[PDB]
């Protein structure tokens, strides 16, 4: 259970004349190569008076602590942000990049906002370096965090996270030797190695139909085609 | 994948600071005397150095 | 043509102000390099509930089936943007992205924007694109629509569009050379071919003061500078 | 001294299709490297009917020196802006990215807002410009203007903007040859020439951990990096 309650506090950044506001943020981790953000907040989704609950918040919003269903207290990266799960003391939503997260009240004809900036090193540790969960093709290497609560934070993860992709490469086997016809619509990384013996170290970022041939040992080769990780093919003859 | 955690500096007005160690991996600090003089500087101080 | 009453529609990404909103983009289309987009919304313009008006509008809010003046209700891509005819289901407006079209209300409830990110279709004249009409002297071809208020979707329908130029090409005619001191503030696609007796196929692109000799036989030559049609002398002065 | 009267004038996009306000920015200066803006405004701020305030301003609307509190029309970006200081006809504010200033009255359905994009102007000032102010380094003269007027237009000054920095040129000494391994974290202009007998006339842009050597004769060597002007070193092993 929370040990901690929505309050107004002095925003980071803040419109000028509007600094004294209501709604902040405590820290948010975004290393994750995932689309959802883990928010430490004092504007607190997933406390009601009553604590936690999936689709209801609270906040100190220039009142009091009390709670509403989520309306008034909008998470944003600067554009909206839809929460997945509220877990008391930490918030969870998705703002991909978890280096600006915005607590923000847009009701009537201004605009007002906090929004907080975070201490976030989301870097590769993967294979390749990614674009943002979308809904299509194959994972890659990511850094998610929990989507449910537990009641107090969420956890910790590695795992994998959608990415983007084109139809895979038309492989040709023939005489020891594999043609890799291919056809993106979007930035790959192609690695490869034979998998008989053959290193084959090679990476390349590939776009656009293009051809590569390969080595192979006749004994297969990984070519691992970027929003994949690694795609392994094997024969007596490759 | 390391956090930068920049807290506020401790100041003390009219007389030194000193340097309390914490066991934070990269944790430095560096005392600086005469930082702000009278009044504003980026503190208002009476004292200067 | 403006039959029937507006409806909602499902806001990709809007507040917790609403979402089940009016004004919620289907389609736009585009291949204008005029800064004109057509647009479907969800809410129907060019009729209110008094029928056919030419700047008035109507919307089923989800809450509420009301019609307004454009005031209050305004497009954006960042600054306000101004319809320019109605066609019910259908807008065409000058807002020149379309790629996403945000439309949010600063005075009527709370501060709702909706933002849409929805079809678009964009192409090259074939020279460079352009979107911007600003009045640069000559034009190149373009798609832009109809401003039917009877007959539900604008047609497209091909239109010339102003294009950016840059200090005008200093030609110099000279004994079996023309050279093309040419002064381009923008990337210009420089196609040639000599004219009379002689002819080239020759294409370099431009960008920064430089020149460009070209034979010429005594009879001129054509030189098309990005962003405008065919310039060509045909002199005696070559 | 400022005497230039308010004024009402057309703004691109204000309401949706309105465009009929005052305080509508003409011009803007952002010679600054930090984030303050000086405005040149229609509209005539720091007098009201009793001459010259801190914190009213006026404007025409019907009027000719009607005046309103600053916190009445209300500057902004997406979230309020405080001015700073009048200058009559020009306006001189903070606003938090000093990029985008939109001068508005959120009040009642017609809503007229001019919005200017201004900008950042970073010029030489050492031997090279200098990006926005960060937590990184320290202050140093920027190009800038003054931020309180004379009791029209506000005049050109050099003040202090905060200068990124990242490590100065690490000399590693050595028999009379000075390699420099600089360090930048950002966009460091690298100037040298020797101080000795010879000279190392270079400029050249690094970022990032980079080696430079120079020779030197034992007698000097002066390394500038872009922020600063000249930094001198004088026969150590130099």
């Amino acid at each position: 259970y929370k040990l901690a309650r929505p309050y107004i506090a002095d925003c980071p950044n803040c419109g000028h004349s509007r600094c004294d506001s209501p709604i902040a943020i405590e820290e948010v981790r975004g290393d994750a190569h995932a689309g959802v953000i883990r928010i430490q907040t004092s504007a607190m989704f997933g406390l009601k008076t009553d604590g936690v609950d999936l689709a209801y918040m609270s906040f100190m919003n220039g009142k009091t602590q009390k709670s509403i269903k989520i309306d008034n207290l909008h998470v944003r990266t600067s554009a909206p942000c839809s929460l997945v799960s509220h877990h008391g003391y930490y918030i969870l939503a998705q703002c991909p990049p978890g280096d600006t997260v915005t607590v923000g009240f847009h009701d009537g004809p201004n605009r007002h906002t906090c929004t907080v900036a975070h201490k976030v090193e989301f870097r590769p540790v993967g294979r390749e370096k990614y674009r943002h969960p979308p809904e299509h093709g194959v994972e890659l290497p990511c850094n998610r965090y929990t989507h449910k609560r537990a009641d107090v934070p969420f956890v910790p993860v590695k795992a994998k996270c959608i990415a983007t992709l084109a139809p895979e490469p038309l492989v040709e086997h023939k005489h020891r030797t594999l043609i890799l016809h291919l056809h993106p619509d979007h930035p790959t990384l192609l690695t490869t190695r034979s998998l008989g013996s053959d290193a084959n170290p090679t990476r390349q970022w590939i776009e656009r139909p293009t051809t590569v041939n390969f080595t192979v040992t006749g004994e297969g080769l990984e070519y691992t085609w970027g929003n994949h990780p690694p795609k392994r093919v094997w024969a007596q003859e490759s | 994948k390391y956090k930068t955690k920049v807290p506020s500096p401790v100041v003390k007005c009219c007389g030194a600071t000193q340097c309390t160690s914490k066991p934070h991996p990269d944790y430095q600090c560096q005392v600086f005397t005469g930082v702000y003089p009278f009044m504003w500087g980026g503190a208002y101080c009476f004292c200067d150095t």
